[PDB]
This record gives structure tokens, C-alpha cells and sequence, in this order.
């Protein structure tokens, strides 16, 4: 029960580093590079995957 | 007239020459948004006893989240503690009984804010009673709240029932 | 310039085995009491490396392809390794890189270099007054069109010859990623006979050169001495290797240093460790 | 009657923190114009400046320049921009000849001595040398190419 | 430079559409009319501004743009420039410079 929970928590957290098709996993990075209309396209991929 | 002509040319080679820096004052033991070199984030800067490798500036945990950073200027070990956060719990009796309400915080002491502290977090708007009675409103850490006696909300330890020998 | 050494003898490139060699810190990220998995250009464990040596009737300064990256290991006494020659055509037709140590500072420049068939540095008249001072420069005849220059901090290098076991060991890693040359260095004493000793060492960052040029080949500079085709070489051995994109499991201790490395592809056993992300296979 | 969680409280950052390394190990730009002697308009030396940090606020706010102008880049934006190679030209020209220095210019000094390409992104700096170069009797050390 | 999300000397100074703007942009060549001799001063624009203008906003302030520390006092000078400017219009201008 402890191991199954640790894997679920560890897994859930490590997914934040995944790109999920986006250019980068960091939100401020996309907002600090692409234009407002271009960023939303990439931010949606992160929100969708997450 | 002595003329100095500076030719600025950006080639495919990497860039080196850059403008000046800032390096403002540092703050610790407070919630702030810090940006160190090419790293940014929000957390509480606190000096710990850990020792980073001289050639490794930034650390990371098992989750790949940096828990501490080294000052790009001064040499120090500063642990990064996330800002205080938690869920907002409202313990109040039914509308039929009374409108009294008691706010409860989880996993945090009393900061924002009859301000009392419990094992589950900060509890405001309630009174601590030593007499243990039957549980009414579950809270946590073996503590239950109820509305009793000029009546208000009190916080007492959950009782396991009458003693029988 | 166009003269070749008379004492230099050609020999076949004998091969030897390396144990853990080729492990290094991938980045500056600090981690402790954790096991990390990453993929990058590495030297596979239990792989085969190349065996070269220099001595007063065989001398080896062959050309070798750089490809993506290479691993270098040499056991030294007098620090016979003078540097390396990096370049595409190895001529003035392009920009070539030279990492050289003059015993005072480390000179690193990118210019248009005139290439010599057999570059080296001679040292004359040891006898009494042990000398050991650079005199002739066969590295390049001339240089121009310099887009880069670098000089390290002053230091005193001891070129005096020694006897018995080799007292110096230098293992470096050379690679090019996104036009950034990465150099990782480690120095520890060892007791060795031949081939390589069995052990583990973690290389550390030395310098970072944002030169951004393509290197298809390289050479290993060596120092010659005699009491310019008649010079002789001292007894030494150096090695070269090719890096491959292999995944290792780097075990970090409480202090942050790497205790041991495990190659995901070695035998069916190691593959189980990267499958479980742990060094203990139940 | 019961306990209900209506939201999740989060502490917002009070202020922003900024930290970086020192400014040490710069390129001595002040010594370029501070040099005792400068090359002739035809002899102008080309200095290659790289691998350092550049502070342009001291040159603009020092009021030590007679005329300062840039082409393609603003002076306030130079501090926020990183450049791979910076070439600082040095030479001495007549006062009326300074107007011929610019992208796509003409004249004797521009065509036959020194010319600026149309895409030149650099800047120009000049100040009166009459208190140093010019001396009693005349100084012929600084020459120019009249014909080409 | 007039469009949702686009930036430039128009969107960042005088006229800016919002990123969510829904509409139709129409344009046609008036060069045979609007162009008068050397220029038409009836159509001006804000060349310099101290910040970025928000969409759906009209700022008529003519205050002198001051990039330096010297007070402009409402007149041109060092680090003092008159922001309002006029589009040059001529019948011989190229398609890029035509109104």
C-alpha cells in the first residue's frame, strides 16, 4: 500500500516535466517567447496533457 | 576630432559580450519570487546545512524540482521552501442551529489570521476545551468540534466512549 | 614543417579493454541520495579502446576521427602530453583549434593554422642542469584570422622525468554539442602495469569553449627530447576511445558524488536494473 | 452541519528578488579612446573586443563626448543585448569630415578612407582633440588618402 | 501590423486591435486621391511612446517624448522628440509607401 502510493505520487509529479507536445514544460518560458496568440496554442497542449 | 567607431556584428558564433548586471538585495524567510541566472520560481529562501559541489550550482529532488540554489555572487547554500499553502476548511453548525463559523487551516500554523493551533493546522473561531466528549464534526489528528455552551464552537479531543471496568 | 621523424616507427593499433572509464558528470545539477538515469555520449563499459605509446623505437602520433566525441586516457610521468590538434581539414583552409600547455599557461586559440606533417616540441641538452624547457615549435608555422583566444592562470608544470610506476594520470572527455566544446577532467594516482586499472572515477568540468566549429579529426601532441627528424621520445602510454549514446545509472551519495555507474546495456542483468531504476534486483 | 472546504489558500509573493554575479573582468573600453596616440584615417587600427561585459551607461552619462549617435540600435537597448563580436575603430578626422561617417555616405574621407555599410548597426563617438593632437607649429603625423 | 496579436509601430503606439478581436479588415489603394504633391498632413500618427498602448484605446496626448533626464519643456531637443508625425504621401511612391 505504501509502495503503490509512492509510485502514484512520484509518477504524478514527474509528469510536470513532460512536454506533452509543447515546446517546453515551463509555462513562463512559452509566455516569455511566443506571442500571445502563439503561446495559447502551446499552453493548451500542457493543460490538455496535464 | 578623435572618432571611435564600434562595429556590432552578430554571427553564427555564440554570444559573449553582454550588458551590465543588477544583483539586488537578498531576502530570506519570506515568500518572494526569485530569479537566479536563467532560473526562476517562487519560494522561501532559507540557508541549510547542505553542501553543494563547487561545480554544481543548482540542486534537484527526486521530482526534478530544485529545493535549493547557490547565490550566483556570494557563496552560500540556500534551501528553497515553497510558500505556505493549504486548503480552507469551514467548520460551522447547520443553518438551523446557528450562524457561528470557525475557519480551519491544514498543514500550516497561524499566519494570516480566539486564534488556536492544532495538529492539523491553524484553527480560528473556536475554543479549546479539556473535557472530551463524543465526536460531532470530524477535523483530524483525533480532534472533533461541536456547537455547545451564550453558545459557540469549541474544539475538544475526540472521545472513545465512556470507561467501563 | 614538411620533415618527418626518422626514429618514428609505424605499428598496428593494438586494442585494450576499459572497465568503467568514460563516466562523467552530465550537467551542473546537484543531487544526493538518489539514483538518476540519463542518456548521452558515453564509453560503454567493458568496451575495447586503442593502445598507443611513445618511447625512444616506436612513436605514435596518428590521425583519428573525432566523430561526435572521444575519450582520452594517458598515464604520465614527465607530462609528455603537450595538447591536441583539432580541425576539419587540418590546414589553413579552415579554422583549427589548438589546446596546448606551455608549462606556464594553457593557450587556446582558433585561427587559420599552417599544418605540419608531424607536429611536436623538442627539448635539448638535459644532462646536468636538467633544463626541460620548450625550444622549437613544430605545431604550426604561422597563424592568422583569429576569432578566439584564451589563456588560463599562471602555473608551474614539472616536466622532469621520473622512474618506476607512472605518477600522473589524465583522463579527459572531448565532445561537441550545439557548437559548444565540453571538456571533463579527472586526475588521480594509480598503480598500473598495462591496459587500465579496475575502478571508478567521476570526471569534473574543466573549461567550456563556445567556439562552435566542426572537428572531424584530431591528433595527440607529444614532447620529444635528445641530448629535427632525429629526436627521441620518452616512455609513455596514452589511449583513445569513441563515445556512444548510452544510458547509465549514476548513483549519488550523501555528499553528491557518484558512487558507481551501471550501463543499461551490458548483459541481461544490468538491463533489469534500468527497468526497475534500482541497483538491487530482487 | 459539518466541515466543508470552500477553497484553498495560497500565500502570494511579497516582493521579487534578484541576484547575479559581479561585473568584474570587463573590457577596458575607456582606454580605447584614452589611448595617447591614434592611427591615421588610412592607418586606423581595428580592435577586436570579445569575452567580457560591456557597460555603455558610463560613456553616455559621462558627457565626455562631443557627438554620440547610433544606427539601427538604440543606446538604451545595448545593455540588454548580447553581441558576439565588437570592433572598435580608432582614427582622427576633420570636424566637417565627421558628417560623412554613416551608412551609405559619400565624400573624400568616406569613399577614399573609411566607409560605413548600409547595414552597419554600430555607433559613432567623437570629441575635440584640439587640446591634445593639435600643437604649436602643426602636427603632420596624421595623414589621409586624398586620391584613389 | 494591424491584426490580433501583431506588434509594431502601429499596434504598440497609436492603433491596436485586441488579441481576441473578431472583425473584418478592408483596405484599398487611394494613392490616386489621398496623395497630394509632396505629402498629406491631414493623416498623422504617434511615432514615439513611453509604454505600450492597450487595445480599444485612443490617446491624443501630444506630450513630448523624453528619453533622457533633461526636461523637454514641451519643445524638441536632446533626447526630446515630437511624437505626433505625418505619413508622407506622393503619387510616385512605391507600393510599400503608397497610402
Amino acid at each position: 500500500v505504501v509502495n503503490q502510493n509512492a509510485q502514484a505520487l512520484n509518477t504524478l509529479v514527474k509528469q510536470l516535466s513532460s512536454n506533452f507536445g509543447a515546446i517546453s514544460s515551463v509555462l513562463n518560458d512559452i509566455l516569455s517567447r511566443l506571442d500571445p496568440p502563439e503561446a495559447e496554442v502551446q499552453i493548451d497542449r500542457l493543460i490538455t496533457g496535464r | 576630432y578623435r572618432v571611435v567607431v564600434l562595429s556590432f556584428e552578430l554571427l553564427h558564433a555564440p554570444a559573449t559580450v553582454c550588458g551590465p548586471k543588477k544583483s539586488t538585495n537578498l531576502v530570506k524567510n519570506k515568500c518572494v519570487n526569485f530569479n537566479f541566472n536563467g532560473l526562476t520560481g517562487t519560494g522561501v529562501l532559507t540557508e541549510s546545512n547542505k553542501k553543494f559541489l563547487p561545480f554544481q550550482q543548482f540542486g534537484r529532488d527526486i521530482a526534478d524540482t530544485t529545493d535549493a540554489v547557490r547565490d550566483p555572487q556570494t557563496l552560500e547554500i540556500l534551501d528553497i521552501t515553497p510558500c505556505s499553502f493549504g486548503g480552507v476548511s469551514v467548520i460551522t453548525p447547520g443553518t438551523n442551529t446557528s450562524n457561528q463559523v470557525a475557519v480551519l487551516y491544514q498543514g500550516v500554523n497561524c499566519t494570516e489570521v480566539n486564534v488556536f493551533q492544532t495538529r492539523a493546522g491553524c484553527l480560528i473561531g473556536a475554543e479549546h476545551v479539556n473535557n472530551s466528549y463524543e465526536c460531532d464534526i470530524p477535523i483530524g489528528a483525533g480532534i472533533c468540534a461541536s456547537y455547545q455552551t451564550s453558545q459557540s464552537i469549541i474544539a475538544y479531543t475526540m472521545s472513545l466512549g465512556a470507561e467501563n471496568s | 614543417q614538411c620533415v618527418n621523424l626518422t626514429t618514428r616507427t609505424q605499428l598496428p593499433p593494438a586494442y585494450t579493454n576499459s572497465f568503467t572509464r568514460g563516466v562523467y558528470y552530465p550537467d551542473k545539477v546537484f543531487r544526493s541520495s538518489v539514483l538518476h538515469s540519463t542518456q548521452d555520449l558515453f564509453l560503454p563499459f567493458f568496451s575495447n579502446v586503442t593502445w598507443f605509446h611513445a618511447i625512444h623505437k616506436r612513436f605514435d602520433n596518428p590521425v583519428l576521427p573525432f566523430n561526435d566525441g572521444v575519450y582520452f586516457a594517458s598515464t604520465e610521468k614527465s607530462n609528455i602530453i603537450r595538447g591536441w590538434i583539432f580541425g576539419t581539414t587540418l590546414d589553413s583552409k579552415t579554422q583549427s583549434l589548438l589546446i596546448v600547455n606551455n608549462a606556464t599557461n594553457v593557450v587556446i586559440k582558433v585561427c587559420e593554422f599552417q599544418f605540419c606533417n608531424d607536429p611536436f616540441l623538442g627539448v635539448y641538452y638535459h644532462k646536468n642542469n636538467k633544463s626541460w624547457m620548450k625550444s622549437e615549435f613544430r605545431v604550426y608555422s604561422s597563424a592568422n584570422n583569429c576569432t578566439f583566444e584564451y589563456v588560463s592562470q599562471p602555473f608551474l608544470m614539472d616536466l622532469e622525468g621520473k622512474q618506476g610506476n607512472f605518477k600522473n594520470l589524465r583522463e579527459f572527455v572531448f565532445k561537441n554539442i550545439d557548437g559548444y566544446f565540453k571538456i571533463y577532467s579527472k586526475h588521480t594516482p594509480i598503480n598500473l602495469v598495462r591496459d587500465l586499472p579496475q575502478g571508478f572515477s567521476a570526471l569534473e568540468p574543466l573549461v567550456d569553449l563556445p567556439i562552435g566549429i566542426n572537428i572531424t579529426r584530431f591528433q595527440t601532441l607529444l614532447a620529444l627530447h635528445r641530448s629535427s627528424s632525429g629526436w627521441t621520445a620518452g616512455a609513455a602510454a596514452y589511449y583513445v576511445g569513441y563515445l556512444q549514446p548510452r544510458t547509465f545509472l549514476l548513483k549519488y551519495n550523501e555528499n553528491g558524488t557518484i558512487t558507481d555507474a551501471v550501463d543499461c546495456a551490458l548483459d541481461p542483468l544490468s538491463e533489469t536494473k534500468c527497468t526497475l531504476k534500482s541497483f538491487t534486483v530482487e | 452541519k459539518g466541515i466543508y472546504q470552500t477553497s484553498n489558500f495560497r500565500v502570494q509573493p511579497t516582493e521579487s528578488i534578484v541576484r547575479f554575479p559581479n561585473i568584474t573582468n570587463l573590457c577596458p573600453f575607456g582606454e580605447v579612446f584614452n589611448a595617447t596616440r591614434f592611427a591615421s584615417v588610412y592607418a586606423w587600427n581595428r580592435k577586436r573586443i570579445s569575452n567580457c561585459v560591456a557597460d555603455y551607461s558610463v560613456l553616455y552619462n559621462s558627457a565626455s563626448f562631443s557627438t554620440f549617435k547610433c544606427y539601427g540600435v538604440s543606446p538604451t537597448k545595448l545593455n540588454d543585448l548580447c553581441f558576439t563580436n565588437v570592433y572598435a575603430d580608432s582614427f582622427v578626422i576633420r570636424g566637417d569630415e565627421v558628417r560623412q561617417i554613416a551608412p551609405g555616405q559619400t565624400g573624400k574621407i568616406a569613399d577614399y578612407n573609411y566607409k560605413l555599410p548600409d547595414d552597419f548597426t554600430g555607433c559613432v563617438i567623437a570629441w575635440n582633440s584640439n587640446n591634445l593632437d593639435s600643437k604649436v607649429g602643426g602636427n603632420y603625423n596624421y595623414r589621409y588618402r586624398l586620391f584613389r | 501590423q494591424i491584426a490580433p496579436g501583431q506588434t509594431g509601430k502601429i499596434a504598440d503606439y497609436n492603433y491596436k486591435l485586441p488579441d481576441d478581436f473578431t472583425g473584418c479588415v478592408i483596405a484599398w489603394n487611394s494613392n490616386n486621391l489621398d496623395s497630394k504633391v509632396g505629402g498629406n498632413y491631414n493623416y498623422r500618427y504617434r511615432l514615439f511612446r513611453k509604454s505600450n498602448l492597450k487595445p480599444f484605446e485612443r490617446d491624443i496626448s501630444t506630450e513630448i517624448y523624453q528619453a533622457g533626464s533633461t526636461p523637454c519643456n514641451g519643445v524638441q531637443g536632446f533626447n526630446c522628440y515630437f511624437p505626433l508625425q505625418s505619413y508622407g504621401f506622393q503619387p510616385t511612391n512605391g507600393v510599400g509607401y503608397q497610402p
